[PDB]
């Protein structure tokens, strides 16, 4: 699996670039994929969807209409065009795949991401926005949303993220599930309203940027995020 | 809903209809059954139609239509479970060695058993008399006469309606006659009328095989319409 | 030497039919006489599967009830959510004639057998996302009957050639073989322990066969024909087979002789499937009639009639959490009852 | 347990005449269709008769044809090949078989590797 | 009273009997339930309907004075039996396509059990059919007439009104071309090609077999002659009723009726018309065995 | 050859199957029924259920 973006650069305000990825190492057409910004120094967005076979498309509010986003089967690839880029448009954007199945882990690879420099919706809060701690002592992180996430169904629509420094966020949990890959000292439990992220024992490589994100509606809303610093 | 659940029912709808456009290209190809003993010449026919495996798969196209013809000659000489799961098949390919006296009782029974079985009492059999040069041969010799196999052969003759081929020794053309009407009484007994049999006879050399086969399928395609469209 | 062998052969059967009849104090019926009617069991379909092309010939429930799937003779496995009806995965088989399939224990791993002797297991959790065969053994001598998963790196198929055989995944070589049957082998199951299986084959017996000792630890011989199908009891210490005469037999692995002979006038289709409640009581077996039947295990008698299907009921089973039964037939249509 | 039974055979004269009686236990005999097949040395499994059920039905082989006649009688499970005149190209092993389901016509015993409802056999040497 | 209204009301029992033990066993028979048998239940509900109202709009005629109470009913009457007319017609064309297709074209086959795609169809011809008379419903416009003899006004039926002569000429024309041009070129075309493809299979299937293929010969040839009987049946049947009501509304006699021996004329064509609608379940049962088992099991 | 070494594997293999332990069929039973009457409470259709957790 590998994910490669391109297309960044310089953009004055009111112009257009058509951003691209590559995909390769897994069947593209199986899994769809999701464009999600990050502001300097600041946490993720969502910014658009696309469904397998080009047939759901969703784009977030804020730049829905002047983003559009399109697929190529044949040749494994993604595209994303802007027009009217504005200021605020100026971030880096990680494109994301997902395949939706019971038992699926959808988010579980993040690609490298481009930058591109220019010039009601759940809310997600976390307790703190930095939380400094020794190696070896058990971290524990706690969430809450404006709205249950935990649906008729009983599933928990709740995801995790982690992106150290200088790399792409990291799919920690997807539903108390354990991601894989992930080492089981990662652990995640909570009620509908209120989430927690619970580290056993935290390790040298685990400092970085801890990110909450519910899925119980397509406009995702990311949270503040959580650093620790060893 | 859920978005998980929008895309795992979209996942479903996609599946479905992938299982729907190979649905077109299974009841467009004709599935047949190749059964036939050891001492059969069936693999001689195999190799001729060029237009530790259990099974053999073997695809050739005949006016613009597709025939999957599959044999099973690497199993256990027992057959009466396996045999179960080629029903609802086009039509099923025996072939026979009408040379070898010997061996000729054995492929009378063996036909026999399969036409009675209740599973494919609705799949016609198509029978091809293989190597019926070196039957000719033997019976132009005299070395081995049917009657001594067959005491009913010294008292059958030949029958009126018949068509001989030009150049075929009576003998020869009674014999291979005498063949077809045992078998055709050995398909008979029993039978509901619900499928039909069609011999033909077949040599080593002989180029218009395929014909037959198709001309046979065709035949059972449409017999089968017929019953559905409750016409017969 | 040979008639010393074959006198000491037919002794020891002699010997072994004397010690199981002096065993035979009372029947099963008997003790099962005061326990109070299991009534009449109806059933309703609840799901209806119409997505396989061909006939469906085997199915198995996955480590979770949602989880189903399914093998049909066009070349497709079907992994159905018995929930949403949503088809979870569909796998392209290079074998058209599949016979049978299996769930692995961990949800994982699934395999397949038929005409073409080779078992390729796929693996659902592939990194790459899309199905791809983990290991095409094969080795058999004939059509595979039936597969069952022991663990992630070991599994059992039962083949034709009158011999079963454990494979390593890992290794992709037998890793043992279990030879003794005299007919071809038809249906194998796993005891809930892991420890020991039973299996089936043409011969009108049934064998106990060891996955530690390449070995049987007992033989039984009450059915009169064919034996199609075999089921492990809940317990373990008992299991029942299906033949071509219409009679279930119930056969202890304990006592080794048969407990209870489930037979009526009226049924003469021969039995494809059976399959046995978490509670060991509802004892389902598919006949030829385009129906399937419950056999209270205890008092033998007819607990009701699955006639939704209209085509021979191939496969049946229960989920794992005793939620729902599933049936498949010739039909291409999977039912599913609660 | 199934089990099937065979008597009569040994030495017998060309032209001579003998009866082979068989039977079977461990399951209901009337409903089993049987036939019979002769084994001689070096030759495979040959089919000369079978009797249906209710032996309403019944037929012979090319080669035995009027000389054998089959029988069997459901009152005591036995079944009986009546043999009027022999020949010494008929000495082979008679192997009595049953069929592998009790309501079908379609016989599959004439495998020549292994059945598993076939009787023992018992020779039939006929010679001078 | 009359021998000929007996026999009227003895060919309406039997048809009527027929379609409704047909509908029956195809409710019944579960596995008579299939892709081919939804047009054949449709033409039996067709004509289950037909007969249904041309039980009175003979009554009307025959030992009564007039219409029964009102002139709804003449719109009522009219569009629902100018459109049990056709969908008898377009059914039993669509019969004759679905035959041809699996006669001549055994090779190309459609997916079985499809329902949806055969029903979707009949309801297409059963709109087809209330469409192209909705035009005889709304010009009804129900006149009076006074007889010349008996001198005594009575309310008529009419299909268009007295002065637009040349409306009701093209309105007949029009009828005529669409329901009995058109349909009997089309299902004698396509019969014949069945005919003849069935004629050819007595060929290509081997003939010598004995009596086991001689007997699916002569099944064939005798499902071809069936099928041109069922050609002439129509094209007979429904030939000297549209004879009658195109030389009615070509002569637009108004205010005054005929008597001669030209009542019998009529009569005649009403037994022919309606009796086709009769034939189609017996038709079907001298075909299939199989449909008689069946048939004389559910009645 | 293969004869006699089919007759002895027969013949080692019923032994083999002779020595093997047996109990009553009364204690089997028994044991049947207790384990039947502990997991009813778990059958899948012995006892009804609510549509809201099927
Ligand atoms: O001529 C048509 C059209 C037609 N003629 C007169 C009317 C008015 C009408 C009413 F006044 F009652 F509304 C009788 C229906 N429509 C036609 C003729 C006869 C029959 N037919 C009557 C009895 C059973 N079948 C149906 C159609 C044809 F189709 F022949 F062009």
């Amino acid at each position: 699996v590998q994910l490669v973006e391109s297309g960044g650069g310089l953009v004055q305000p009111g112009g257009s670039r058509k951003l691209s990825c590559s995909a390769s190492g897994f069947a593209f057409s199986s899994f769809g994929m999701h464009w999600v910004r990050q502001a300097p120094e600041k946490g993720l967005e969502w910014v658009a969807y696309i469904s397998s076979g080009s047939g759901t498309i969703y784009y977030a509010d804020t730049v829905k209409g002047r983003f559009t986003i399109s697929r190529d089967d044949p040749k494994n690839t993604l595209f994303l065009q802007m027009t009217s880029l504005r200021s605020e448009d100026t971030a880096m954007y990680y494109c994301v795949r997902s395949i939706y199945y019971y038992g699926s882990s959808p988010f579980d690879f993040w690609g490298q991401g481009t930058t591109l420099t220019v010039s009601a919706d759940i809310v997600m809060t976390q307790a703190t926005s930095s939380v400094p701690v020794t190696p070896g002592e058990s971290v524990s992180i706690s969430c809450r949303s404006s709205k249950s996430l935990l649906h008729s169904n009983g599933n928990t629509y709740l995801y995790w993220f982690l992106q150290r420094p200088g790399q792409s966020p990291q799919l920690l949990i997807y539903r108390s599930n354990l991601a894989s890959g992930v080492p089981d000292r990662f652990s995640g439990s909570g009620s509908g309203t209120a989430f927690t992220l619970t580290i056993s024992r935290l390790e040298a490589e685990d400092v970085g940027v801890y990110y909450c994100m519910q899925h119980l509606e397509y406009p995702l809303t990311f949270g503040a995020g959580t650093k620790l610093e060893l | 809903l859920s978005a998980e659940d929008k895309a795992a029912v979209e996942r479903s709808k996609m599946i479905e209809k992938q299982l729907q456009k190979d649905k077109q290209v299974y009841r467009r190809t004709l599935r047949l059954l190749l059964l036939g003993a050891d001492n059969s010449g069936k693999s001689t026919i195999v190799k001729q139609m060029r237009i530790t495996s259990g099974i053999f798969e073997t695809k050739f196209q005949v006016d613009k239509v597709n025939f999957h013809m599959f044999d099973v000659g690497a199993q256990r000489d027992e057959r009466r479970k396996w045999i179960q799961c080629f029903n609802d098949v086009t039509a099923i390919i025996f072939v026979v060695d009408s040379s070898d006296y010997n061996r000729l009782q054995e492929a009378l029974n063996d036909f026999k058993s399969i036409w009675n079985n209740r599973w494919l009492r609705t799949i016609s059999v198509i029978l091809f008399l293989n190597k019926q040069d070196l039957l000719a041969e033997k019976v132009l010799a005299g070395k081995s006469k049917i009657e001594d196999y067959f005491p009913e052969f010294a008292r059958y003759t030949t029958p009126e309606d018949a068509t001989p081929e030009p150049g075929e020794d009576p003998r020869v053309t009674r014999a291979k006659y005498f063949i077809r009407k045992e078998f055709v009484d050995i398909s008979t007994a029993s039978g509901d009328g619900r499928h039909i049999c069609y011999p033909h006879f077949t040599c080593s050399v002989d180029t218009e095989n395929a014909r037959r086969i198709f001309n046979d399928c065709k035949d059972i395609i449409l017999q089968m319409n017929l019953r559905e469209y409750n016409l017969v | 030497e040979l008639d010393q062998l074959r006198q000491e052969a037919e002794q020891l059967k002699n010997q072994i039919r004397d010690a199981r009849k002096a065993c035979a104090d009372a029947t099963l019926s008997q003790i099962t006489n005061n326990i109070d009617p299991v009534g009449r069991i109806q059933m309703r379909t609840r799901r209806t599967l119409r997505g396989h092309l061909a006939k469906i010939y085997a199915m198995h429930w996955g480590t979770d009830s949602r989880l189903l799937v399914s093998a049909s003779q066009d070349g497709k496995l079907i992994i159905w959510d018995s929930y949403t009806t949503n088809k979870v995965h569909a796998i392209p088989l290079r074998s058209s004639w599949v016979m049978t399939c299996a769930y692995a224990p961990s949800g994982n791993y699934v395999a397949c057998g038929g005409l073409d002797n080779i078992c390729s297991i796929y693996n659902l959790k592939t990194r790459e996302g899309n199905v791809r065969v983990s290991r095409e053994l094969a080795g058999h001598t004939g059509y595979l009957s039936c597969c069952r998963f022991l663990d992630d790196n070991q599994i059992v198929t039962s083949s034709g050639d009158t011999t079963c055989a454990l494979w390593d995944i890992e290794t992709g070589q037998q890793t043992t073989t279990f030879t003794g049957h005299t007919g071809d082998v038809m249906s194998l199951s796993l005891a809930p322990d892991t420890r020991l299986f039973v299996s089936g084959a043409c011969d009108a017996s049934a064998k106990l066969w060891d996955v530690r000792e390449g070995m049987c630890r007992q033989t039984f011989t009450g059915h009169e024909s064919d034996i199609n199908a075999i089921c492990f009891f809940p317990n373990g210490n008992a299991f029942a087979t299906g033949s071509d005469d219409a009679t279930c037999r119930l056969f202890d692995l304990r006592a080794d002789q048969e407990l209870m002979t489930y037979s009526h006038d009226n049924i003469i289709c021969g039995i494809t499937s059976v399959s046995f409640s978490k509670s060991g009581r509802l004892l389902l077996a598919g006949y030829d009639d385009f129906n399937c039947n419950v056999w209270d295990a205890l008092k033998a008698d007819r607990a009701g009639v699955l006639a939704g299907h209209d085509n021979r009921v191939s496969c049946l089973g229960v989920t794992d959490d005793g939620m729902a039964v599933a049936t498949g037939s010739w039909d291409s249509f999977l039912k599913i009852w609660n | 347990q199934v089990q099937l039974q065979e008597s009569g055979g040994g030495l017998v004269q060309p032209g001579g005449s003998l009866r082979l009686s068989c039977a079977a236990s461990g399951f209901t005999f009337s409903n089993y269709k049987m036939n019979w097949v002769r084994q001689a040395p070096g030759k495979g499994l040959e089919w000369v008769s079978d009797i249906s059920q209710s032996g309403a039905s019944i037929s012979y082989t090319g080669s035995v044809k009027g000389r054998f006649t089959i029988s069997r009688d459901n009152a005591k499970n036995t079944l009986y090949l009546q043999m009027n005149s022999l020949k010494p190209e008929d000495t082979a092993v008679y192997y009595c078989a049953r069929c592998p389901a009790p309501f079908t016509r379609d016989c599959f015993d004439v495998t020549s590797t292994t059945y598993a409802y076939r009787g023992q056999g018992t020779q039939v040497t006929v010679s001078s | 009273l009359c021998a000929i209204y007996i026999t009227y009301a003895v060919i309406i029992s039997v048809g009527i009997l027929g379609n409704a033990i047909l509908i029956k066993v195809f409710f019944k028979t579960k596995s008579m339930q299939t892709v081919p048998n939804i047009f054949i239940t449709s033409l039996a509900f067709g004509d289950l309907l037909l007969l249904l109202t041309c039980v009175p709009v003979d009554a009307t005629h025959y030992l009564a004075e007039g219409w029964l109470f009102g002139r709804i009913g003449c719109k009522v009457l009219s569009f629902i039996r100018l459109t049990s007319v056709g969908v008898s017609v377009f059914t039993l064309t669509i019969l004759s396509a679905d035959r041809y297709k699996a006669v001549v074209k055994p090779l190309e086959r459609q997916p079985s059990n499809a329902i949806l795609k055969t029903c979707v169809k009949a309801g297409c011809v059963w709109i087809v059919s209330m469409i192209f008379a909705l035009p005889e419903a709304i010009f009804s416009n129900v006149y009076t007439f006074r007889d010349p003899n008996k001198n005594m006004t009575f309310e008529s039926c009419t299909s268009y009104p007295v002065s637009k002569k040349l409306l009701q000429e093209i309105h007949s024309l029009l009828c005529f071309l669409v329901f009995y041009i058109i349909p009997l070129s089309i299902i004698s075309v396509y019969y014949s090609l069945i005919a003849r493809t069935l004629y050819k299979s007595t060929l290509n299937i081997p003939t010598e077999e004995q009596s086991h293929a001689r007997k699916q010969i002569e099944s064939r040839k005798r499902i071809a002659r069936t099928v041109l009987v069922l050609v002439a049946l129509f094209a007979l049947c429904w030939l000297p009723n549209h004879l009658l009501y195109l030389y009615h509304s070509f002569t637009s006699q108004t205010y005054v009726d005929p008597s001669a021996m030209h009542f019998i004329f009529t009569i005649f064509s009403r037994v022919l018309a309606f009796s086709n609608s009769c034939v189609n379940p017996f038709a079907l049962y001298w075909l299939s065995k199989s449909f008689q088992k069946h048939f004389k099991a559910q009645l | 050859t293969a004869s006699i070494a089919q007759a002895r594997k027969l013949v080692e293999q019923l032994k083999m199957e002779a020595n093997i332990d047996r109990i009553k069929v009364s204690k089997a039973a028994a044991d049947l029924m207790a384990y039947c009457e502990a997991h009813a409470k778990e059958d899948p259709l012995l006892t009804p259920v609510p549509a809201s957790e099927n």
